[PDB]
């Protein structure tokens, strides 16, 4: 039960959701970059984009705004979704290919 | 464009994915798996103990920079981290060959190692399940001989070179049953370590750990781990006589041929291609040749320090990609 | 080569420590 | 002073080919990029870390203390 | 620092873009930068730190394909969305200014992007060149929102 | 139909990219209106343009035949102008100049591409308005 991982920055954060800015800790380019590709991909989506706001602190701040459709929370969660299971694509495509070989 | 990195004479174009809904009216190409499914593709090109080479195909560029990224600085390795030494009469200094120790890469397979908790004490930290010990005792002495005067060091002396393959690796507690089949050695056995001269020893051990490459070089898995784009060559009007010769020049050999008979040239191996665009320069070929890149085709180069093979290594990556999401996912968001 | 080295051992490193 | 163990660059071992570039160009003289391409050092700065390394340990040694 | 933006010998602002913000400036209102919609908010997500947000304006070629200019990423730049109280107007000749082709004609239409347009927050020509994002000058857009 | 402020058919008189790659900006006058001018920044790596064609130019409000504030495409099946324009841009009109007598400039930035129409009679339409998509067909 991690309760310091990823947080809802409230500020941020509209009302009824659909736009809000999660802050990531322990996370960098490399997850924030997949995870805002997945999330455009998302038709509900109009805004995502990441920031590592400084260098010094293992911190992300991922901004998340949607239409009407959903709230940020869920395509949030979708592009998370998404992400493991398009890994777990490549991972089953890698593996046959080095059994084959 | 469309798909290809334009490469100009002056700039590149055309970088950024555009496969997103709200690119364009018809918000297409939304995410889907059994879509992303059928169209992604490997293509393994080569396979070695230390080096591999394959194709990422139709795959987006985020995805195939986060494995990269992983596996530089991600994907844990074993290396030393702790050199306690005995006894150093040599010329290098402790810390200096401490640093080139931990440098050394071990043929050690992570997941036989558990990470070091070090919230535990120093006497509570390390154990037969979190450390690899190697020990280093090198004492240099003249030859008990008589070569040629004033020849080189390697029989004027004994033991004048300190080489990574003179750390041994000392089981410790059940490490003597684990390790018994993979003893723990160099993957580069040759690397000089210190010289010394005759009164001169190294006496030391190293405890070695797991650790991230991010967190120190010495921990990175992969000598280089890195990808490219794949080249494309679109010869737009044929190119024929000495021309084409020329034409054929402004490529490495053998990126593209004069066909016999026609001796028209044509593009026989993009992948060996290096876009150095020197066809580029010429204004002879400016309207006769388009260069590219296929910017969802990545053709990955994974060497392997040696510790374990390069397609373990990218499997890894795929998996410590897979496992944040899922970290994440699992995580409940607080306010 | 041509092995499936993760899936024959049961990897600990991997996971966050 | 002694050979880096690694390209500071890409990180790859290095430090196992001096001694044998040393041979390279002594034994069975070559030239100077011949012989960093037949240690597989492609990379021009593996090349560099190789080519430009001055062997200040040698000359330090001589300066043996416990002789 | 935010009390003295401005000399006192002049009144020209003195804080404003140094050298590489200048050129990062340029290059985005730079009149061949277009961007799609995935590009446009990672950008607007790195001017913020991620905590701000943005109303996404209509994309300045809407056919073939939904594209912004680099002006409308610095509109949003001055003016994110439209709780941001700041409305700025001004007029500015970048300091490269080639003239119209006729002596007749509005300086915006400089051959080159010569002359910066502020209407409502919104830059309707114009680079972001020094003059009109660094010091010295009192068009500054920094000077004007001050 | 009741939405086009403006639409007439113009024929290039030039096209010159200074300094760009991806922008040319071409003059044009009208078929068959003696008066109207056009110089207009078109990015020409989406619609090509060559000196002496004909381009059907059209202005219009509304391509149309919650509080997000955020800009919303059309959907894919949204029956709207531009299905039938091979090149639209979304702008405003900033300024009306009078160059003489019975003879004025209007001026949109679309972005910072500025379109400058001469015409005569073009008032109970071309408003200073937010509202002006540029449509082109080839
Ligand atoms: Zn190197």
């Amino acid at each position: 039960p991690d309760r310091e991982k990823i947080k809802l920055l409230t500020q941020a954060t509209s009302e009824d959701g659909t736009s809000a800015s999660f802050q990531i800790v322990e996370e960098d380019h490399t997850l924030g970059n997949a995870l805002r590709y997945v999330i455009m991909k998302n038709p509900d989506v109009e805004f995502c984009g990441y920031s590592i706001p400084h260098p010094s602190e293992n911190l992300l701040n991922i901004r998340i705004q949607t239409y009407g459709e959903t709230t940020a929370v869920d395509a949030l969660q979708k592009g998370l979704k998404d992400l493991m299971d398009l890994c777990d694509v490549v991972e089953s495509k890698f593996t046959e290919k080095i059994k084959s070989m | 464009m469309s798909n290809i990195v334009g490469i100009e004479y002056n700039r590149v174009t055309n970088t950024t994915s555009t496969d997103f809904p709200g690119f364009s009216k018809d918000a297409e190409n939304e995410w889907n798996v059994e879509k992303f499914k059928k169209d992604f593709e490997v293509n393994i090109s080569s396979l070695d103990a230390r080096e591999a080479n394959f194709d990422l195909i139709n795959i987006d560029t985020s995805i195939a920079n986060a494995f990269r990224r992983i596996m530089i600085s991600e994907v844990p390795s074993v290396a030393a981290e702790y050199v306690y030494f005995f006894n150093n009469t040599s010329v290098i200094q402790d810390e200096v060959l401490a640093h080139r120790i931990g440098l050394v890469p071990l043929k050690v397979d992570p997941d036989m190692l558990t990470w070091v908790d070090s919230n535990l004490p120093d006497d509570e930290k390390f154990t037969d399940e979190n450390t690899i010990v190697l020990s280093l005792n090198v004492k240099c002495t003249r030859n008990p001989d008589a070569p040629k005067g004033s020849t080189d060091p390697k029989e004027l002396y004994n033991n004048a070179h300190v080489y990574a393959r003179d750390l041994k690796f000392e089981p410790q507690g059940r490490q003597s049953t684990t390790f018994a089949d993979c003893p723990v050695v160099p993957a580069d056995p040759d690397i000089l370590l210190a010289k010394l001269r005759p009164g001169q020893e190294i006496s030391l051990k190293a405890h070695c750990i797991l650790g991230i490459g991010g967190d120190h070089a010495k921990f990175s898995p992969v000598s280089t781990a890195s990808y490219r784009l794949l080249p494309q060559i679109n010869i737009l009007q044929p190119i024929k006589g000495e021309s084409a010769r020329r034409f054929q020049k402004c490529f490495p050999p053998g990126v593209i041929g004069i066909d016999e008979g026609s001796d028209e040239a044509y593009v026989k191996d993009a992948r060996k291609d290096t876009v150095s665009r020197e066809v580029l320069r010429y204004e002879e070929f400016a309207d006769k040749v388009k260069l590219g890149r296929v910017r969802n085709h990545f053709i990955f180069n994974v060497e392997s320090a040696g510790a374990m093979t390069p397609e373990e290594i990218f499997f890894k990556s795929v998996r410590i990609l897979k496992n944040k999401a899922e970290y994440l996912k699992n995580c409940p968001i607080t306010q | 080569v041509s092995r499936d080295t993760w899936n024959t051992k049961n990897m600990r490193s991997l996971e966050p420590p | 002073m002694i050979v880096p163990v690694r390209c500071f660059s890409c990180g790859k071992v290095v430090g196992d080919k001096w001694e044998s570039y040393l041979n390279l160009l002594q034994e069975d003289e070559l030239d100077e990029g011949t012989a960093l391409s037949r240690l597989g050092l492609k990379r021009y700065c593996c090349r560099r870390m190789i080519l430009t390394h001055v062997d200040l340990i040698e000359k330090f040694l001589r300066y043996n203390p416990l002789e | 620092v935010k009390n003295n933006l401005l000399t006192p010998k002049s009144g020209e602002p003195i804080i404003a873009a140094t050298q590489d913000f200048i050129t990062g400036s340029y290059l985005i209102s730079h009149k061949d930068s277009f961007y799609d919609r995935a590009t446009l908010t990672q950008l607007l997500s790195m001017m913020s730190d991620g905590i701000e947000h943005f109303d996404i304006p209509p994309p300045a070629i809407m056919k073939p394909y939904y594209l912004w200019t680099g002006k409308q990423v610095f509109s949003l730049l001055i003016k994110p969305n439209h709780n941001s109280p700041v409305v700025i107007n001004l007029d500015a000749k970048n300091k490269v200014f080639v003239p119209p082709k006729s002596k007749s004609l509005p300086n915006e239409m400089s051959q080159n992007d010569g002359f910066v347009i502020i209407r409502g927050s919104q830059i309707l020509s114009g680079v972001m060149d020094k003059s009109v994002l660094g010091d010295g000058k009192k068009h500054s857009v920094f000077y004007t929102i001050l | 139909m009741s939405n086009t402020l403006f639409d007439d058919i113009f024929q290039v008189s030039e096209v010159d990219p200074g300094r760009y790659n991806k922008v040319c900006r071409i003059e044009a006058a009208s078929t068959t209106q003696d008066q109207c001018k056009l110089t207009l920044d078109i990015n020409v790596e989406l619609f090509p343009v060559a000196a002496q064609d004909s381009l059907t130019v059209t202005i219009a409000s509304s391509l149309n035949l919650s509080a997000t504030r955020s800009w919303r495409p059309p959907q894919a099946g949204d029956r709207s102008l531009a299905d039938d324009y091979d090149y639209v841009m979304y702008g405003t009109a900033y300024k009306f100049e009078e160059v003489s007598k019975d003879l004025i400039a209007v001026y949109y930035s679309f972005g910072g591409l500025l379109m400058r129409l001469e015409g005569n009679y073009r008032n109970l339409n071309n408003l200073k308005q937010e509202n002006a998509y540029l449509l082109i067909r080839r």
